[PDB]
């Protein structure tokens, strides 16, 4: 066991291995806060996330386990992975706190679009890296579900990594960042139209891409109906098939209540854009989930011709999500989480 | 409505971002 040391940080206590030095807050992450640190063992800059009351509810505890299992599985350049996971506890019996460690990233795309204009070349490379991570995540049968600029970590040299993937599970659940999440949400999940799938994430990438190009939120809805008004204003109203694919007879009656809006031609919307970028957008922001381009197809699109490499766009190993169907107490989620902390093997140095 | 791009595309190589403080 390493020697730990203690320190207070944004009015919470941090107990970490002595290798991690110079802790400095850089904000909040999914159910916790994050400090930058320097790891005197490897010479790397790291981000250390302390989970917030990880076992103070069943929802929290199960989310803790989910998150630790995901982060242990993800091994990809464009997805946040784990350098270290630790706890100051010497046994299950005193286990209360969980800390996760990854490579320090310099900013997120939300703060990026907020302080500079991006050129088409930046947009190309940023979007490429998102679709590349997403092809990986999706190959493991994981859906991000909450893709948004603040969940995309970037460095000064335009390197990007996805984070907070696979942590959402219900639109009935309370979570932070709800209003921003909605701006990028595919309409079928937002409004529970049908059983959804992983194409929800491509709608989100289309929204983000439109935003990186223009510097403005594409669909800044104030609530569910307003959000829907804004979407249909661009993509038009749902044609023939799609209404036949809305089980949600409540949404369906509401929708056909709405007077027809036509589909705009994106070339006429996004003035000054690379026609390739416009044509990718056309393929991502289709109302019919069945008709959206997949991550893997999108990488082959000519917009990314300069970065695309079919032999360096890998898929993921099998990932067991069978725990998701289980109904357990806080202490059983705790013990599972402890197991995963103990069995952690750090990646190749 | 039109939403012009921040930087109109021009027909023609290393990328950087200014980091927030
Ligand atoms: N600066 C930086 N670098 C990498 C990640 C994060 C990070 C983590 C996080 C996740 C896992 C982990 F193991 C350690 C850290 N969670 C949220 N964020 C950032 C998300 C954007 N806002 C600031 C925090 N922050």
């Amino acid at each position: 066991r390493p020697t730990f040391y203690r320190q207070e940080l944004n009015k919470t206590i941090w107990e970490v291995p002595e290798r991690y030095q110079n802790l400095s807050p850089v904000g909040s992450g999914a159910y916790g806060s994050v400090c930058a640190a320097f790891d005197t063992k490897t010479g790397h800059r790291v981000a250390v996330k302390k989970l917030s009351r990880p076992f103070q509810s069943i929802i929290h505890a199960k989310r803790t386990y989910r998150e630790l299992r995901l982060l242990k599985h993800m091994k990809h350049e464009n997805v946040i992975g784990l350098l270290d996971v630790f706890t100051p506890a010497r046994s299950l019996e005193e286990f209360n706190d969980v800390y996760l460690v990854t490579h320090l990233m310099g900013a997120d795309l939300n703060n990026i679009v907020k302080c500079q204009k991006l050129t088409d070349d930046h947009v190309q490379f940023l979007i490429y890296q998102i679709l590349r991570g997403l092809k990986y995540i999706h190959s493991a049968d994981i859906i991000h579900r909450d893709l948004k600029p603040s969940n995309l970590a970037v460095n000064e040299d335009c390197e990007l990594k996805i984070l907070d993937f696979g942590l959402a599970r219900h639109t009935d659940d309370e979570m932070t960042g709800y209003v921003a999440t909605r701006w990028y949400r595919a309409p079928e999940i937002m409004l529970n139209w049908m059983h959804y799938n992983q194409t929800v994430d491509i709608w989100s990438v289309g929204c983000i891409m439109a935003e990186l190009l223009t510097g403005r939120t594409l669909f800044p809805g104030t609530d569910h109906i307003d959000q829907l008004k804004l979407i249909l204003r661009l993509v038009g109203t749902p044609g023939a098939e799609l209404l036949k694919k809305i089980s949600s007879e409540s949404a369906r009656n509401y929708i056909q209540s709405l007077a027809q809006m036509p589909k705009m031609n994106f070339a006429n919307v996004f003035i000054g854009a690379n026609p390739l970028a416009v044509d990718l957008l056309e393929k991502m922001l289709v109302l019919d989930s069945d008709k959206r381009i997949t991550a893997a197809q999108a990488l082959a699109h000519a917009y990314f011709a300069q970065y695309h490499d079919p032999d360096d766009e890998p898929v993921a190993d099998p990932y067991d999500q069978s725990f998701e169907s289980r109904d357990l107490l806080i202490d059983e989620w705790k013990s599972l989480t402890y197991d995963e902390v103990i069995s952690f093997v750090p990646p190749p140095l | 409505r039109v939403y012009p791009v921040s930087v109109p595309y021009s027909s023609a190589v290393t990328l950087s971002l200014v980091m927030p403080s």
